[PDB]
């Protein structure tokens, strides 16, 4: 009866690490997103 | 009531209360004491306004 609390729990961490690893990734996207529009800045 | 956008903003930086420094030196360090440390420039709340 408990196994299913802990996959349950696990599922949940799991899901913890993904959110961060989410954010983490979104972070790096907006860094580059930014670094890109200040190269093509100068450009013009 | 308005906060800080963690995600649009440039350079956020999600700082721990064990690490904000404002009114330094002149309040104890996470409790009620002497006053401690030195007089600084402040780095906490984020300026929401000007």
């Amino acid at each position: 009866s408990s196994a299913r609390d802990d996959k349950l729990t696990a599922l949940l961490a799991q899901l913890d690490s993904l959110t961060r690893e989410l954010n983490v990734v979104s972070q790096q996207l907006l860094d580059l997103r930014q670094q890109v529009s200040a190269l093509k800045a100068s450009s013009p | 009531r308005q906060v800080v956008d963690d995600t649009k903003y440039k350079d956020y930086q999600q700082v721990g209360i064990l690490h904000q420094h404002n009114n330094s030196g002149f309040v104890g360090y996470l409790a009620p004491t002497m006053r401690e440390g030195q007089a600084y420039p402040a780095n906490f709340p984020y300026p929401l306004i000007g």
